[PDB]
RNA sequence: GAAGACAUUGUCAGGUGG
RNA sequence: UCUAAGGGUCGGACGAUCAACUUAGAACUGGUACGGACAAGGGGAAUCUGACUGUCUAAUUAAAACAUAGCAUUGCGAUGGUCAGAAAGUGAUGUUGACGCAAUGUGAUUU
RNA sequence: GCUUGUGACGGCCCGUGAAAAUCCACAGGAAGGAAUAGUUUUCAUGCCAGGUCGUACUGAUAACCGCAGCAGGUCUCCAAG
RNA sequence: GAUGGGGAAGCUCCGUUUCAAAGGCCUGACAGGCCACCAUCGAAAGGGAAUCCGGUUAAGAUUCCGGAACCUGGAUAUGGAUUCUUCACGGUAACGUAACUGAAUGUGGAGACGUCGGCGCGAGCCCUGGGAGGAGUUAUCUUUUCUUCUUAAC
């Protein structure tokens, strides 16, 4: 048992000032300052986790290229792949029902 | 008042509300920090500029997420919606009602409470409505009120059975506890 | 009845072309060895043509009316039918079960349908098709 | 640092005008039951990233040491 | 097994706070923590939280309700009189 | 929009009044 | 010093290999002492009080005192109730609204 | 096995247990641009630069506060057999 | 806690976006047009861009030395890709690859979030088998007892 020193000046067991231990070449343990976790990005409609995307820190997204923060189709880096499917056919069916109300209103004004 | 998401307010009496209606949509239903009743993040389309205008209504019972609200003056009588009180007959139960038109609500706001229109003065427009206390009061029609009771009736029936629960209660609103 | 036909129009729901309209050319109700399910060879577009007005110039409309076609195989369930239709006889033989290979085939198959959709959209027939479904 | 699998990729990193200096290392390891064989490690100072190449054969090492340019400054071990 | 005769579900609190109060809090405690019927799914997977709310994990939908129930008798009667009065006033 | 020569504000005089 | 039970991994009724301390059971033995040290509840029959966890008179008092959830009453519908400011184009409760806000006697229960 | 981190679950409440700077994406499509040549610097390579201040030490029955080198007090991590 | 403003005999006070002409652009021929805030201060334990090892001194090191990576902000050449079908292709789809333009405005995501319980996973430490080295007990027994056998950032 060797005992380990915080390398940073914060002594406390905060959310951030976290400690993973790692053994080294030179034969003395030291502490190693892990940083906080990522989170899955989420669905603006579903509230669900969405795939293909790298869970990265928010400024850390600026380093990676377009692919890792994206998928190919429309609504790529924001949506579920099922919430898109729901809203698209919503937009199609009620677009058709606009024509339904068109034929209704032209029918009754033709009657008038 | 750290966590209080927003005042349980109404929309303003704009041209749409005053000469028509508008369709506005709920997005979620959330528990207020230190309130007997829940609230509702509910959104509209600002008709003067291109954006979705958020609003914070109080959550009457029966209403679910994924719901629409036709609302204004020409709105069909249904739960969750809102009207100025002239178009409805007597007996339509409402809540969160206004004292003056556009004050965004003083009366009938608390949990499981409501008010009961009983009368109309259609000429020289007013409307007669009873309070939860029961005091009758007649007010102008152009002011508004949401359909239905505030959700959460029967919050009061449960006892608490220990002091720590009351401390957790009265840490949130006001330090009016322990009382002498 | 099998209201799905090959003079038919439909929409994509998945796979990099959703929110874009397509047309069927060759249904296979029980599929093949590959694509082992009810599928259909289809074609559509990838970049809708932008709208034009009075005051635009010939060069402006020429830039705006460029259009990107595509061809793909799809499960039926990943589509949605549509009451509208389109004339299909022009590009039947260029596409085939083997046309989705050796893309020297594929790119000429795109170019024929590019010219076809361009000549169609000019003097626009199936305006509803050629306009973008919004979402 | 980074590793290489293709020498036709490799042989221009040594010509890319960032390198001034590179080196060779040799390593004594044993394959599965095998026999103790020396193992060459050609390393080259790419300034943004060190590029290496691990090689077990010595004839290939003699090939590459001669194939590389004369002006380039190599060291050993 | 039914491990007691009359104390039932509120037995964790123990011998404290009086039987007349334990009865009422028991009556409400069974009501709050049970699972209730979804209007949309038709499933007994509807759970409350943060009192006032009622939430079906199946189909993810949420609804306000009573403090300790999905719905009240007042909810029932205002629903019924609304079903009346909508049809009456509309026509 | 409400309210309007009243309110109110500035100044004076009764009852009550730790 | 022994016995039994409690397992994995590998093969098509069971078998080969691999490893853990948990309990139970039967003997033999000696200061007839063995949780051996250290650490570690004394218990019970009657009477009265406050319901309880809890809080304090540091520096003479740690309760039969204080709060507590409950019960019942009373007031207020916004130009409102409580409360404050040198005065204001002031200010809290209040991002609230009678299942609320506030002051009451009293303190679980049966009656 | 001990400590610690994370994950998927569950309970828990009239308690449901923060906001902002910043970063990214998406829809949207003003507009720009090649054929004898451009466009892409969110891919890879390649070049220069990163300023001010703190940083020692003890952290206690001698390094601080208690008139003091006072059997007192002061938040916290590592924690073996 | 300023300014606006209003009070206060007055020192200075109430208030913090409100009884305000508060500020800047975008083309484009001094004229047209769009946008809407409001200051600012307050955490060396909250959020937050990015670093490790070894060595080194009488005394410090994620600071120096030796080696090896990363972040941001710049300019700009090349490679690669896309294109005469100008803004890639593939895969049913989940999604992928080395990239694969894009403003104003809008929407969404991260940052962004409780306590306790049990269950899994892995890290470190502990027990230790065999082997190779070094030390020690050996009047007597012990193929024994102790220590070393490690490997970061990225
Ligand atoms: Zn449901």
């Amino acid at each position: 048992a060797q005992r380990v020193t915080f390398r940073r000046r914060n002594p406390y067991n905060t959310r951030s000032n976290k400690i993973k231990v790692v053994k080294t070449p030179g034969g003395i343990l030291r502490a190693q300052h892990v940083k906080k976790l990522a989170t899955r990005p989420k669905c603006g409609d579903c509230g669900s986790a969405l795939q293909g995307i790298s869970t990265l820190r928010p400024r850390q997204y600026a380093t990676v290229s377009k692919t890792h923060k994206t998928v190919s189709r429309a609504y790529g880096g924001s949506r579920c792949a099922n919430c898109v499917k729901e809203r698209i056919i919503r937009a199609f069916l009620i677009e058709e029902q606009k024509i339904v109300k068109k034929v209704v209103k032209e029918q009754t004004e033709a009657a008038k | 008042t750290r966590l209080r998401q927003g005042a349980a307010k109404l929309r303003t009496l704009d041209y749409a509300e005053r000469h028509g209606y508008i369709r506005g949509i709920v997005k979620q239903i959330v528990h207020d920090s230190g309130r007997g009743a829940p609230l509702a993040k509910v959104v509209f389309r600002d008709p003067y500029k291109y954006r979705l205008r958020e609003e914070i209504f109080i959550a009457n019972e029966g209403v679910h997420t994924g719901q629409f609200i036709y609302a204004g003056k020409k709105a069909s009588l249904n739960v969750g919606n809102v009207l100025p009180l002239g178009s409805v007959p007597e007996g339509t139960i409402v809540s969160n009602v206004e004292e003056k038109p556009g004050d965004r609500g003083a009366l009938a706001r608390a949990s499981g409470n409501y008010v009961i229109i009983i009368g109309h003065n259609p000429d020289e427009n007013k409307t007669r409505v009873r309070l939860p206390s029961g005091a009758k009061k007649v007010i102008s029609s152009d002011a508004r009120g949401v359909i239905g009771v505030i959700a959460g009736g029967g919050r009061v029936d449960k006892p608490l059975l220990k002091a720590g629960r009351a401390f957790h209660k009265y840490r949130l609103k006001r330090n009016s506890w322990p009382k002498t | 009845a099998k209201f799905l036909k090959a003079g038919k129009v439909a929409v994509v729901v998945r796979g990099r072309y959703a929110g874009k309209k397509v047309v069927i050319v060759k249904p296979h109700d029980e599929g093949s060895k590959s694509h082992p399910f009810g599928h259909a060879l289809v074609a559509g577009i990838e970049r809708y043509p932008l709208k034009v007005t009075k005051k635009h110039g010939a060069k402006k409309v020429a830039k705006r009316t460029k259009i990107k076609p595509f061809i793909k195989v799809v499960n039926y369930n990943h589509l949605l039918p549509t009451r509208y239709t389109l004339d299909v006889e022009a590009f039947k033989s260029v596409v085939s079960t083997e046309t989705f290979e050796q893309p020297s085939q594929r790119e000429e198959a795109k170019k024929v349908v590019k010219k076809a959709f361009e000549e169609r959209h000019q003097a626009g027939k199936n305006q509803w098709f050629f306009s973008k479904l919004r979402f | 640092a980074r590793e290489i699998t293709d020498i036709k990729q490799f042989l221009e990193l040594t010509r890319r005008a960032d390198v001034k200096t590179a080196t060779v290392k040799i390593n004594k390891k044993l394959n599965k039951a095998g026999k103790p064989f020396r193992q060459t490690k050609f390393k080259v100072r790419g300034s943004s990233s060190l590029y290496t190449l691990v090689i077990n054969d010595a004839g290939k090492a003699k090939k590459l040491i001669q194939s590389l340019p004369p002006t380039l400054k190599v060291n050993r071990l | 097994a039914k491990r007691t005769k009359k104390v039932g579900i509120t037995g964790k609190y123990g011998v404290r706070y009086g039987s007349s109060l334990r009865r009422q809090v028991k009556k409400l405690e069974i009501q709050q923590h049970a699972r209730y019927d979804c209007s949309f799914c038709g499933k007994k997977t509807v759970k409350r939280g943060a009192a006032g709310i009622w939430t079906c994990s199946c189909c993810k939908k949420t609804v306000a309700g009573g403090a300790y129930t999905v719905s009240t008798a007042a909810a029932a009667t205002v629903r019924s009189t609304i079903r009346r009065l909508r049809e009456m006033v509309e026509a």
